[PDB]
């Protein structure tokens, strides 16, 4: 025959095989400008009736089409309603009284409380002193510095608050300096604080106030059940029946039930930040006017956001042979002769709106940033089908996601699940929620999705989890074996992981390890290098089974004991001697649970090192720095000077430091607090 | 001698000077995160790398002496240090042998987890749908009677006793758990750090929210992967000072002192010591007896 | 805050400061700085007046505890601890009785030592600047002031200190560890709060030049500034504008439903045009295998012995022959490239040290084929502007091409029995628990039913490929190296087998990033004969080469041996891909397994040796000209792990798409089948997307075909 | 195996459609599959070539036709495989073609072994 596997969805339900619909198992081996001009292009096409504006503080084109005309077909639109949105707030907090307050309360407690080094935790962020993406924390540092080199000393007090501060005052001032001794006015400096870069990352200044804006939404969030989106594993699952339960539970059975599998793909490209503004005026109303105002920025920088375009585009040349880069920043005064018909046709859309290099695009939101807040307007939404709101027959419910939702439509007959779904779909235009009428679909309630969670007949099976690797971490094999029973047995906990599939995952990482530490059964014949130790270990010990996979020992790990570190395990059927030599403090060599062993062992801004060099050099002085958080209200200097002193004091007595050392220490100690003064 | 000169090098340069001058001990933990990345280049890949060639460990210098240089094959074991993991697999086959006596009791919860599957009894495995719900289950169960902070101090009376803050060294009466561990760890060798981190998982309780479909008395909830799945159940039993600050340091009462020497001044006497991790203080013993009561009553008189 | 000042001061305490923060008027949830700020002046100014008393004659004592003996003054009177009204009367009365100076100010205590008023302070930053600002507020009066510090320092008027040196230690002793305590919480930034001499004002974030003149730019039309934004949202009600709107609102704007029968859906289109070519790093079922029986020795070793070694084993090269031409190639270079192997490999049996590793002489063929021949100079924009046939590197749209049969050819093969064991996995612990033993069972049907899959000897095969490729391109960064294409096996007597299936030659590997290419030279040895299905070898040219020889019944008989060259590329993250090919295993065991798990939930029971230990069932995993046709579960394993094989190494986004889509399309035709009434919004739309990615791809092109044979099947 | 992989698939291709002339085509696809069964039966009878020699006397006319008629069936499989558009058939008659091409190699140098 010809093998068809689609076939088996002929016995098999779709829910119970969908898993072979996934084709890959990790990151795919595959992946531009031209994508960043047609994302520009579509965000001002979808939004191009309302009004247009130049910005005084930059320059830039800006289009705005809060309160525009209403839509008049079934296409994108970015005309949300402010007093709709507002509305819809207002409805919002009444169903859930006292949610918005409540919130503001416990985020104000974030807002004062919070350090700057929490704004090192992240992924790649674009560094505006070099014109790059860096990691969080090198960028952080490398604002810091340039802060400092200018006036702007406020940081230097362990709040992120402070350094927002810095942020706005650093606006402020006429010239900006950066040394490596670049020069920026302030419009350039303006460009490149509010420059999006690329799927898209913003600088480190409008990260804190993101920050800020995402510790309310989540706040606001988790008093919701219809949202979705803070919660993972298996208490979506609990939602995801939960409401079926909530719109099933019918006395005298005549209603219709339908449940929508909605997509929303491209959504963000309709999120107005001037409706979120309006959304987070709303939530912090009869609030202090600082909270306010911090809270209150995020959504005023990315209304005057700009997207960098990136690299450019490349030239061939059959005849010469050669090649060139353009980069996107001289990509305005290019003749277009050179470009193809779709590549010119984008950049004569987008020269209008280009200026220093990057578009401006001030309607419409990337993905990321404001995930919470795009869920807590789809829910207030979704809030509204209640029946004291839908003042008819029909009602509505569901969950809403940043990336999916799902709606439950009841109603008596079959029109009145039309008028429901027609009411749902015009509400949600009305707030710039656009649905995609192309990848939803509607059926009985009783199946559906929501965000690769498969509900069928109250079964739910969780594939949005890519499946996690089992190899070797790259660590002493010591931790490696820890990680990777661990990796294994939080799978099982949290992502639906079988039992017998971790069982072969648990067989995979185990050949893993041992083809990487060369440490194969000492029974087995395979000669590695590590072979003659391996074998001999194992020929002179009695109990072949207190042995590590480390010293050609067997594997005892099952389902059963993935909790307990592998020495512990193979404690009790170990040699005497064994333990003896592995457990032994005086060796020469030395959130995962690991014993410490002979096996963990360790292989091989003008300073970026100098803040990994102050601590260490603490460490030394103060060991207890590695487990607790130093607290103290004297200098570095001043402890470390004093520890010193004191230690060389109590050892010159003890003998152990003769009388010349004990001198040169003291001397050293009195330069270094000559030093202190200058 | 070695920290010092290179306390006095970093302080030689115009930034580093800026930032240990400037910085006050309460903000390291925020100097600390600032660092580099981008060094993951699938280690994975670099660990195979590393094991492909000889010598990839590195060890102190006593290997030189400890073990021999070539091994009874020929095969050898470290150079000039840069080791072979052959050399760890030497060591644990005729290396020194020592008592492994002080790791039951440091690392005494793994070995309560070995005890408890150990003598566990497994029921049946049921098949059906059942509902998991999301709760505030103890991942670690911490002692009973010793509050959060009360388990910190007592991880740092008797690992780091030098370091203790004011609150411990001004608070009269010492708990019978500190005085216990002190001699139970008196003479373990294992780490200062991995000790405190093992104490810190025996004696601080920490919570999380588990969707569970059973008990929660942190002895179900260590064998979660083991218990309930997609759609079964799992029938299983686990087996079974006092001083008194004065103010700054004065020169006036002789040089600071570490906090082990104030255990013989006097009664009475002012002397100043380097508490916590940073500034140094002037304190005595406190000659009058003072507790803490219903001081509301006292106060009411007023 | 709050949660820390009620769990550092008695209930007496938080009390005094609430019902304080009441009389003036203020919400300690909004000012917790404040009301820490006024907890602890309360608690230091009760510790100030705490155990001492005036003794019955002109003398003062320090006794503690309980004292009902009596006749003892307290020796200070509170007055921070009252109301306003109350504290001014008191003052007033003392004042009267003992005759001394009102002060402008309310006092915090009363001396009998000495008759003046003592007002208690405690800062939170430099104790001489309070002192100071005290002095000038406080001035003209017999006032006393005694400051703390959180720090430990301290200072009084002239330095006249009015209590006994241990109760001065005492509070200090208190501020200090109140100060570590806030530190360790990280609630010091009350440090800046109480920084203005008054310690009532609450944080201040304003929005100045260049940020209120952004913000008054970001707001809905119609409203000039932020703060008539704010005015108007302020006052704000729900008077029903949403109703008003929907009203106002097109009627064509809506979502109508349009249903989904039997007879609605349509065959996907696939594209027309030349049939599709074959685009795999190596040959799949046309491969051929020179072997050896190494006896034992285990542990990888040195490939290019091996190679040799296999090599050796075969007799027959005959003249090297072009009998398909590339037609994209210079196609006696292919052949040249093909003999110097030749001569390369009988160079090793000279040059007494043999090499581990091999390079191959940079010559003149071998640098065309391994793009060594410049490629295009990196001119600058500034000078290369009038090249005239400067045009965008790709500025070409995809070339539309028909599914081939030699696709389906391809899976049906991936999907079969061989001989050969290709994975022996470790071992585990012993099972104990039930659900331990259902795991193992599971595990051990699936991996007897997927080890001698030929599927899984791609897997073996693409995993050595690659790590070979990604080893000699990191540390042969500059010369050509030659890479014996290997992998090993067990016979069913359990015998070690080495496999040579050809050779790739690296070019010159200089990967600073994980997408940069290194292009290679492949030479795989087949018996298939490339004039069969031409249009599959689109990217090759084959050489004739030999002639194997095989044993049958009847006898050994000879048959043409060809030589697969193309030239090719690949980068760091397509190796590391290739090397990761066993998670393939583990996706299908996955599956297999949450099939059973979905059907074990209905019928509440453990469905595992229905699925396998059943040989009456089967499952549709086929289609013939009679119609859909049925096979085992060990089949259906194997088809699902070939499935899973073909979309590691086609991967594309294409695949990605279409997988995206036919899911949608795919639960539709459930809920269809499931008598759910399903409906549509726009079906039109869900096949244009579904149809956008089928361009040239076999694989994608051959799942559309599935595809369409199932919607065939499904609605019949 | 691969007769009795293509048989199967032939069958199929017999029943799924009507017999236009490959019911004839199987029925000689056994016929040689069995005439190749004979050829290795006496090639294990080689052990006593004497016999053979009578066999071979035989085996002239017999290979002489027989590769006549094996001749001509490969031209049909061609001429099937060039014109069909079904990719079931175009894989079955792609194997039968292989499989033909082996086997009139096969009782070629059977035939050149017996002279």
């Amino acid at each position: 025959m010809d093998v068809n596997p689609t076939l088996l969805f002929l016995k098999v339900p779709a829910q119970n095989a969908i898993s072979t619909t996934f084709p890959y198992t990790g990151d795919p081996p595959y992946s531009g400008t031209g994508y960043t001009m047609d994302t520009v292009n579509r965000t001002h096409q979808y939004s191009e009736k309302g009004r247009w504006t130049t910005n005084t503080e930059t320059g830039a084109p800006q289009l705005n089409p809060i309160d525009g005309p209403l839509p008049e077909d079934n296409e994108p639109s970015g005309y949300a309603q402010t007093d709709c949105v507002l509305e819809a707030m207002a409805f919002l907090e009444e169903s859930h009284p006292g949610i918005f307050e409540n919130s503001c309360l416990e985020t104000m407690e974030v807002v004062q409380q919070t350090r700057v080094d929490k704004l090192t935790q992240g992924r790649q962020t674009y560094d505006w002193t070099l014109n790059r993406n860096q990691p969080a924390a090198t960028a952080l540092a490398n604002t810091i510095e340039v802060f400092r080199s200018n006036g702007l000393t406020a940081n230097e007090s362990g709040r992120l608050i402070d350094f927002l501060k810095d942020v706005m005052e650093s606006m402020d001032k006429e010239e900006m300096e950066i040394t490596t001794k670049q020069r920026l006015n302030k419009r350039s400096y303006l460009i490149r604080a509010l420059t999006l870069n690329t799927i898209a990352t913003p600088g480190m200044q409008i990260r804190g106030f993101v920050y800020f804006v995402e510790t309310l939404a989540r706040s606001i969030c988790e008093k919701l059940e219809q949202s979705g989106l803070p919660v993972g594993g298996n208490e979506k699952k609990a939602k995801l029946a939960n409401v079926v339960r909530k719109m099933m539970t019918n006395s005298q059975d005549t209603e219709l039930s339908f449940t929508i599998t909605g997509d929303n793909t491209k959504w963000n490209e309709n999120q107005n930040p001037r409706m979120f503004l309006a959304m987070i005026t709303y939530i912090t109303r009869n609030q202090p006017e600082w909270f306010r105002n911090v809270l209150s920025i995020a959504p005023i920088m990315f209304s005057n956001k700009m997207a960098r375009l990136g690299k450019g585009y490349m030239f061939e040349s059959k005849s010469m042979k050669l090649r060139t880069q353009i980069p996107a920043e001289m990509l305005a005064s290019i003749d277009l002769k050179y470009f193809n018909d779709s590549t010119r046709k984008k950049i004569e859309k987008i020269r209008p709106l280009l200026i220093d290099g990057t578009a401006s695009l001030s309607p419409g939101m990337m993905m990321g940033m404001f995930n919470m807040l795009s869920t807590v307007l789809g829910v207030s939404i979704l809030n509204l089908g209640q029946k004291r709101y839908t003042k008819t027959t029909y009602w509505w419910d569901g969950l809403q996601s940043s990336d999916d939702f799902a709606l439950i439509v009841n109603a008596p007959n079959h029109e009145g699940i039309q008028a429901g779904v027609d009411r749902f779909y015009r509400t949600c235009k009305l707030l710039g929620i656009n649905m995609s009428k192309k990848k939803s679909y509607i059926n009985r309630t009783g199946t559906f999705e929501f965000t690769s969670f498969f509900y069928r007949y109250g079964f739910v099976a969780n594939f949005s989890m890519e499946l996690p690797s089992f190899g070797v971490s790259g660590i002493n094999e010591s931790a490696d074996m820890s990680i990777g029973v661990t990796v294994i047995k939080n799978n099982m906990i949290n992502n639906d992981l079988g039992p017998a599939t971790a069982q072969m995952a648990l067989q995979l990482f185990i050949k893993d390890y041992r083809y990487t530490y060369r440490c194969h059964r000492g029974d087995t014949q395979i000669q590695t290098r590590r072979s003659f130790e391996i074998k001999k270990l194992w020929e002179q010990t009695r109990s072949k089974a207190g042995l590590l996979v480390s010293d050609g020992g067997p594997n005892l790990y099952n389902i059963r004991n993935l909790h307990i570190p592998e020495v512990c395990l193979k404690w009790e059927l170990m040699d005497e001697d064994y333990q003896g030599r592995l457990c032994n403090p005086l060796n020469p060599f030395v959130e995962y649970d690991a014993v410490a062993t002979t096996h963990s062992w360790i292989p091989k801004l003008e300073d970026e090192q100098m803040y990994q060099k102050c601590c260490n050099l603490f460490e030394k002085f103060f060991p207890s720095s590695s487990y607790r958080r130093p607290v103290g209200i004297s200098s570095m200097v001043e402890a470390m000077v004093s520890r010193a002193r004191i230690d060389a004091r109590i050892d010159f007595e003890s003998g152990r430091i003769k009388k010349e050392e004990f001198a040169e220490i003291m001397k050293i100690c009195s330069t270094i607090e000559e030093l202190r003064r200058q | 001698m070695e920290r010092i000169k290179e306390l006095r090098d970093l302080m030689s340069q115009s930034r580093t000077r800026e930032i240990l001058t400037k910085t006050t001990v309460d903000h390291m933990a925020i100097i600390k995160k600032y660092t580099s990345g981008r060094q993951e280049k699938n280690p994975a890949l670099r660990m195979k790398w590393m094991m492909a060639m000889k010598y990839p460990i590195t060890a102190d210098k006593r290997i030189m002496e400890m073990i021999p240089e070539r091994n009874e094959q020929g095969q050898t074991l470290w150079s000039k240090v840069m080791v072979s993991p052959l050399a760890v697999t030497w060591w644990n086959r005729n290396g020194p042998t020592t008592s492994a006596v002080h790791y039951p009791k440091i690392y005494k919860t793994y070995f309560e987890k070995v005890e408890r599957l150990k003598h566990g009894t497994f029921g049946p495995v049921h098949f059906r749908n059942q509902v998991k719900i999301r709760r505030r289950v103890d991942i670690n169960p911490g002692h009973a009677d010793l509050s959060a902070k009360e388990a910190q101090d007592v991880i740092m009376e008797v690992v780091f006793p030098n370091e203790v803050g004011a609150r411990i060294l001004t608070s009269e009466s010492q708990l019978t758990i500190t005085k216990e561990k002190k001699e139970e760890l008196q003479d373990c060798k294992i780490s200062p750090l991995m000790v405190a981190y093992m104490l810190e998982r025996e004696l601080v309780r920490k919570t999380r929210f588990l969707p569970v479909a059973g008990g929660t008395s942190s002895v179900y909830i260590e064998v979660l992967h083991l218990t309930q799945g997609t759609c079964w159940e799992q029938m299983y039993t686990p087996g079974g000072r006092g001083f008194l600050i004065l103010g700054k340091e004065d020169r006036r009462y002789g040089p600071a002192l570490s906090i082990n020497e104030l255990s013989n001044l006097a009664k009475g006497e002012k002397a100043n010591v380097l508490i916590g991790q940073g500034d140094v203080v002037l304190v005595m013993k406190r000659k009058r007896d003072s507790s803490i009561l219903t001081d509301s009553q006292t106060a009411t008189k007023r | 805050m709050e949660d820390f000042v009620r769990q550092c001061f008695n209930p007496m305490i938080v009390e005094l400061a609430e019902k304080a923060m009441k009389e003036y008027g203020e919400d300690l949830k909004i000012e917790t700085n404040k009301f820490a700020a006024i907890c602890t002046h309360l608690e230091v100014c009760f510790m100030y007046s705490d155990f001492h008393f005036i003794n019955e004659r002109g003398e003062s004592i320090i006794v503690e505890s309980g004292d009902p003996n009596a006749l003892l003054k307290h020796r200070f009177e509170i007055i921070e601890g009252r109301d306003r009204t109350m504290a001014w009367t008191v003052v007033n009365s003392i004042c009267n009785t003992t005759g001394a100076e009102k002060p402008k100010f309310l006092p915090d205590l009363y001396d009998y030592k000495e008759n003046r008023f003592i007002e208690i302070g405690v800062t939170r930053r430099e104790v001489h600047i309070y002192y100071l600002e005290k002095a000038n507020k406080i001035k003209s009066e017999k006032t006393h002031i005694h400051i703390f510090s959180f720090t430990g320092e301290e200072m009084a008027t002239k330095a006249d200190y009015t209590l006994d040196e241990e109760s001065r230690a005492r509070i200090k002793t208190r501020l200090f560890t109140i100060r570590q305590e806030m530190a360790s919480r990280g609630l010091w930034d009350s440090f800046r709060q109480s920084e203005r001499g008054e310690e009532t004002i609450e944080e201040r974030f304003e929005i100045t030049g260049t940020m209120r003149r952004l913000a008054d730019q970001s707001l809905p039309p119609n409203f000039s500034s932020l703060e008539n934004f704010r005015a108007y949202v302020d006052g704000f009600e729900p008077n029903g504008y949403i109703e008003g709107k929907l009203s106002q609102m097109s009627k064509e704007v809506n979502a109508r439903i349009e249903p989904f029968l039997k007879t609605t859906p349509r065959p996907l289109r696939l594209p027309d045009g030349p049939p599709c070519s074959q685009r795999s790093k190596f040959l799949l079922m046309d491969a051929l295998k020179l072997s050896i029986e190494d006896p034992s020795h285990e542990g990888e070793g040195i490939p290019l012995y091996d190679a040799i070694k296999c090599m050796r084993t075969f007799f027959g090269w005959k003249e090297p022959n072009v009998v398909k031409p590339h037609e994209k190639g210079i196609n006696p270079n292919y052949l040249l490239a093909w003999k110097q192997v030749l001569a390369e490999l009988q160079d090793i049996e000279n040059e007494e040290k043999i090499p581990k590793t091999k390079n191959m002489k940079k010559t003149s063929q071998l640098k065309w084929a391994l793009g060594e021949n410049m490629a295009p100079e990196k001119v600058d924009f500034d000078d290369c502007k009038d090249v005239s046939d400067l045009k965008q590197y790709d500025s070409d749209e995809p070339e539309l091409r028909s599914l081939a049969s030699w696709i389906q050819s391809e899976f049906n093969k991936a999907c079969e029995l061989t001989d050969s064991s290709w994975i022996e996995l470790d071992e585990i612990g012993e099972d104990v628990a039930p659900i331990e033993h259902i795991a193992s069972m599971r595990r051990n049907y699936f991996t007897a039913e997927v080890s001698h899959c030929r599927a899984t000897e791609y897997i073996m095969k693409g995993v050595y490929i690659n790590t070979a490729l990604l080893n000699a391109s990191c540390a042969a960064m500059d010369d050509f190296q030659l890479i014996p294409m290997i992998s090993k096996c067990r016979t069913k007597e359990g015998r070690r087998k080495t496999n040579l299936y050809g050779f790739i030659i690296k070019g010159r590997s200089h990967l600073r990033n994980d997408t940069d290419v290194v292009n290679f030279v492949s030479m795989e040895f087949s018996l298939t004969d490339p004039r069969l299905e031409p249009h599959k070898w689109e990217k090759y040219c084959v050489l004739e080469i030999g002639d194997m020889l095989l044993r049958s019944a009847i006898g050994q008989v000879s048959r043409p041996m060809f030589l697969y060259v193309r030239t090719n590329g690949t980068s760091k993250i397509k190796m590391k891909w290739g090397m990761e090919m066993r998670r393939c295993l583990l996706q299908s065991l996955q599956q297999i397994e949450s099939m059973i798990e979905a059907e074990s939930s209905v019928k509440e029971k453990d469905m595992t040796k229905e699925f396998f230990e059943n040989k009456s069932e089967t499952w549709p995993i086929g289609e013939s000209p009679k119609g859909v046709e049925e096979g085992s579960i060990g089949k259906v394993c194997r088809t699902l792990l070939a499935k899973s094989v073909f979309n590691s190494l086609y991967a594309s986004p294409q695949l990605e798409g279409f997988s995206a889509e036919s899911r949608k399309l795919l639960l539709i035709v459930q809920a269809l089948r499931d008598n759910l009434e399903p409906g549509t919004f726009d079906l039109g739309g869900l096949y244009e997307a579904i149809e956008e990615c089928l361009i040239n791809d076999p694989w994608v092109l051959l799942n559309a075909s599935w595809f369409n044979s199932f919607l065939t099947h499904a609605l019949r | 195996s691969s007769f009795q992989d293509i048989l199967m698939r032939m069958s199929k291709m017999q029943l799924g459609s009507s017999s236009e002339d490959l019911n004839g085509m199987i029925t000689q696809f056994e016929s040689l599959k069995l005439y190749r069964d004979s050829l290795g039966e006496a090639v294990m009878r080689m052990g006593d070539l004497h016999s053979l020699q009578n066999r071979n006397g035989k085996w002239r006319e017999q290979l002489s036709q027989k590769f006549e008629e094996i001749r001509w069936l490969i031209e049909e499989v061609r001429h099937r495989l060039k014109i069909t558009e079904n990719s079931f058939e175009q894989i079955t008659f792609m194997q039968a073609l292989q499989l033909l091409l082996e086997v009139e190699q096969e009782i070629r140098t059977f035939s050149f072994q017996l002279i």
